[PDB]
């Protein structure tokens, strides 16, 4: 049988934008 | 009846009551010198294919294919585990030999389409799955590979109808429904995907594709 290629999860741009922002206020904190 | 009951028991489906099929395999192997029988090997190959023992598929089917290279029952499983192993030379050889051996069988055109899929030439695999599907209306691999060609090409609206057709023609086959649900993920329509995946999981409790999906 022709097994379908399993779907793979992607790293979205929204989450990385959120993380880089959070890092910006993190460094702005001190 | 002592032997023919077991022989008939060999040929049933493999998803459920898998262990009894195995014990019957050793039962035939002992006291009846039928370990060399081709259909015993076919049953063992389908056992290995069910849980995705693709390496054991390759080894056992290579051992059996050396004696006879054109056992039509054996061949589709060998195509499946070859494409899983993602190797093009041996698939290529067998496909080109079967093309000149059995020109009118859908099996060889299915093998050609699988070879083109392994080479990621979707456009030709389209036609070479269409021909195989037309030749044999009862050839589930043809429809599912057809919709695989659709899905990998880039367009999916026709793949939806293809997977629906494969599901409806062959009731009781979980794989067309599972692939159709993967496509539902591809469209971000999870509501039908839930029911379809539950239905597929109803009879496949232990396999990587279902749990991954």
């Amino acid at each position: 049988m022709i097994r379908r290629a399993p779907t793979t999860l992607q790293l979205s741009h929204d989450d990385v934008t959120s993380l880089i922002d959070d890092l910006n206020e993190q460094k702005l904190k001190q | 009846k002592e032997i023919m009951k077991n022989l008939y028991k060999i040929n049933l489906s493999k998803y459920i009551n898998t262990e009894d099929i195995t014990k019957s395999n050793e039962i035939l192997a002992k006291d009846y010198k039928l370990a060399d029988n081709v259909d015993v090997v076919r049953s063992k190959v389908d056992i290995c294919y069910t849980q995705c023992k693709f390496n054991e598929c390759l080894e056992l089917c290579e051992t059996v294919l050396e004696n006879d290279e054109f056992n039509t029952n054996i061949l589709p499983a060998y195509i499946g585990c070859l494409y899983e192993l993602s190797n093009k030379n041996k698939l290529f050889l067998l496909s080109h030999r079967l093309a000149e051996t059995f020109p009118k069988s859908a099996i060889t055109w299915f093998s050609v389409a699988t070879y083109y899929m392994s080479l990621d030439r979707i456009s030709e695999a389209q036609k070479y799955y269409s021909k195989s599907s037309i030749l044999d209306p009862s050839f589930a691999a043809a429809w599912l590979g057809f919709a695989h060609t659709y899905a990998l090409e880039g367009e999916q609206d026709q793949a939806l109808t293809a997977y629906s057709t494969a599901s409806r023609f062959f009731p009781g086959m979980h794989l067309p429904k599972l692939f159709l649900g993967m496509q539902f993920m591809a469209m971000n329509s999870l509501n039908l995907a839930e029911s379809y995946f539950v239905l597929a999981y109803d009879i496949c409790p232990n396999d990587p594709l279902v749990l991954n999906e």
